[PDB]
């Protein structure tokens, strides 16, 4: 929990950071990783918006499940209370050049990191939550602080929305300027006399409709370990996630395409189109990346069951979920 | 010129089903179907599985007419996707305290009224466990339910998915 | 050379375009491609922003030499008189999938439709020439032109700026800012008695200093084939570009990495980085992609002898320039 | 809290050669070298070829008092890349007409003086086709000449490049 960083440099004004091997610095257009494979040191360079949104969710997943790639080169992998931070160890070509290199770290020391290198790259003019249009530049010498954007707080939610001990609604967020036309009335809700507040419901629509954040599952209900974390997604996925368990979508406005491509080397399997209404399986054994034109209404379905990484092990459960 | 937002919902009138493109494998291992298609061709509360996941489910109904009272022992949820659907609740003197699944409540449930609540498209509420609920629809809808896998849930997977 | 268009979208406002069997189109944040291949249509989306300053250069530069890609999947090689347009030809795994596909086309055809193309999607706001902290934003619906940008003119150099019948000086050119810092003094030009006129000199830091554009090789001296064609990089290469001959490069101020590869197999060939004064050779078989932080100053220079792509190509003549 | 534009260019007594880190090949098919490097290391005006396509060259020259007397059937530039340098134009009454690459016009060319002219740091002139010129530099400094191969160009990519 410690962070090596470094002070503030004399032109740039970021710092830049240490976590094991890997070197972390960033100037005015790129971040750039260092780490060492056959006695020099390698390098890469990802333009600063790319790679802090991708940290971004990174940060707010806790590292999710399988695989994150920020981009072909550098990705994390989840081992629950350890996580690997990789390069180029999934990319085919720099594998067999024997020039990649991975190391595990403890979780809360990678965290740490990582959000002391957003507190630091994440300028007062940039939201990394956020699609493009809605945002300034990520560009440029170090300019103030973004604390509110990258740090917010946020209610678990432990059955539903809305209900008195669990996570608030959003009736005090604005509707977002892509979402201006979702009717913004509440279910009516009669209760009987001796229940008042026994009963509950409210819209999901315009509840999406006044999401802040963009490709970010949010938990609206709680069925056991049946989770639904529906998001509102713009643009592009900001990383391509390589699968470690069944995941399933369920379109509920517009439309977002998905790339698909096998876990490794990126061999297309499929290019999927999700229009209103659809429902799709994506594989454990496939990779994916989301592109959305206009913000979308995406609901994604999670099982919190905890053994199921044994299961896809085992050959309990297929890569795919049905058999017909 | 065009500044008009547009959101784009489907309903049972009027959907568009996805695509998808293969390149190498094969379409029938992504389950890929619409819940508006699925409504479109079932019978009136016919919960079909549209997701299954480790026996959770996500059920789709078509909503048309009047319900059987529903029970569980655990919670469930309903979105409604598209119609208007008024939900009737009734808290069990006796409610199942074990199992798994959304049950038949009875024809005559015992227990005390609850009230109601008038669900438009894009509102979820709540099915508490231990209450019987009950779904009524003036004009044909799309309900989706999220619970576990249990008696009243249709497979029918050959059926709604591309192959 | 009459191009394929259409009506203007009735939401997006930007028209789409057929040229042969691709079909190209825009939205507000994406442009896409489509072809066929595999006995089905295929996709892929490009960012608005990425595909446009690749276009520009495509354009400009009479689609220049051998093969320029826009991104991994798209581009086009030049036959001189003939072009071609890709679709994953040159991305190894996306041929070894079979979903690729190249249509040949006559250069006025292609040129005008790039034309076309340019010109409708490069919204008033957008300069495609222009390093990204310079410019606006490509995404949004159909927002005016921008043909003082798309539509510059440049008088060929016949021998040497500054002389009479050839191309201007820059005078009339603000400095730009990154490079504010550099000598505005020309030479001392003492043009001996009777000889007025007769001696030509000027300051080649000026008029690089003086660059509006980013990216663009333009010539600055003659010699029979030997052509000096130096150019202000900033931010990242639009283009990866695939070499049908020897490229050779001089790093006048600041620095450059350089993405070297495989021109198939992405091949990390190498990373190569140049500080000032270092020179050094692009070997015909790998392409290349270049990462300036800093705005700075390059020396391309060019061989412009009509044969040489059939030399490499017979195998008359090694990739790499010298054996030593 | 900085504004510091500052356009880095490099000098004979301060340059700092780059890297060529190869991941699969040779460093030496880059041929890459620096010419600050090159200058450091050579005689005053020897012609060092730090470029070569089919025969048409660059060359690095230091820059270090008076040059002999080069002359050419074509045209040739020169770019100086650090101090000044003093050049000295005749217009040869008898200049050749065939042959390429530069050559020496001899310790007395005939010819009628064209004046001179006097570049500093990233300034760049035209040695024109049938006349002989001359360089004279006060300080050590570099040139570079675009040209073709003739019997003053000296190769030693062995010393010059990486491997
Ligand atoms: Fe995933």
């Amino acid at each position: 929990d410690d962070v090596q960083a470094s002070p503030p440099h004399a032109v740039t004004g970021y710092r830049s950071f240490q976590l094991g091997a890997f070197e972390l610095s960033r100037d005015e257009y790129f971040a750039r990783i260092t780490w060492p494979a056959k006695g020099e040191t390698r390098s890469h360079l990802i333009p600063a918006d790319i790679f802090l949104r991708a940290m971004m969710r990174d940060v707010a997943w806790g590292f999710f499940y399988g695989w994150v790639n920020f981009d072909h080169v550098i990705g994390t992998r989840n081992y629950y209370g350890k996580v690997d931070l990789y390069a180029g160890t999934f990319n085919g070509t720099l594998k067999a050049a024997g020039v990649n290199y991975t190391e595990n770290f403890e979780t809360p020391l990678i965290m740490a990191t990582f959000k002391a290198i957003l507190r630091d790259w994440t300028n007062a003019t940039f939201d990394p939550f956020a699609a493009p249009e809605e945002t300034g530049s990520a560009f440029g010498r170090k300019n103030g602080e973004n604390l509110e954007c990258i740090e917010r707080f946020r209610i678990a939610t432990k059955r539903m929305p809305g209900l008195q001990d669990d996570s608030p609604l959003r009736n005090d967020l604005p509707v977002n300027r892509q979402f201006a036309d979702v009717s913004q009335d509440e279910p009516e809700v009669h209760a009987a006399e001796g229940f008042e507040g026994e009963l509950h419901a409210f819209s999901l629509f315009k509840y999406l409709s006044r999401s802040d954040v963009t490709w970010n599952p949010s938990v609206t209900s709680v069925c056991k370990a049946s989770l639904f974390c529906p998001t509102t997604e713009e643009f592009i996925l900001p990383v391509f996630h390589g699968n470690d368990r069944v995941e399933w979508f369920i379109q509920m406005s517009d439309e977002i395409v998905w790339d698909v491509g096998d876990k490794d080397d990126g061999n297309p399997r499929a290019r999927i189109t999700m229009r209103a209404g659809d429902v799709c399986a994506m594989p454990a054994d496939i990779r994916h990346q989301g592109y959305s034109t206009k913000r979308s209404m995406l609901m994604v379905w999670e099982n919190a069951t905890p053994n199921l990484p044994h299961l896809y092990e085992s050959g309990e459960l297929k890569p795919y979920p049905i058999e017909f | 010129s065009n500044v008009a937002v547009n959101t784009v919902f489907a309903s049972l009138d009027n959907f568009r089903k996805g695509t998808v493109e293969i390149i190498s494998g094969e379409a029938r291992h992504y389950a890929f179907s619409n819940i508006f298609e699925v409504a479109q061709n079932s019978k009136p509360y016919e919960k079909v599985v549209v997701g299954l996941n480790l026996g959770y489910v996500v059920e789709t109904l078509r909503a048309e007419g009047q319900s059987p009272w529903f029970t569980a022992a655990h919670d469930e949820f309903a979105i409604v996707m598209d119609g208007e659907v008024r939900v009737e609740f009734l808290k069990l003197d006796a409610p199942s305290k074990h199992g798994e699944g959304t049950h038949l409540a009875g024809e005559l449930p015992v227990g005390k009224p609850m009230g109601y609540v008038l669900l438009k498209r894009g509102h979820q509420c709540l099915l508490p466990a231990g209450s019987a609920y009950r779904f009524e629809a003036s004009r044909p809808g799309v309900i989706l339910q999220q619970t576990i896998k249990g008696p009243l849930s249709v497979e029918k997977w050959a059926e709604i998915c591309l192959k």
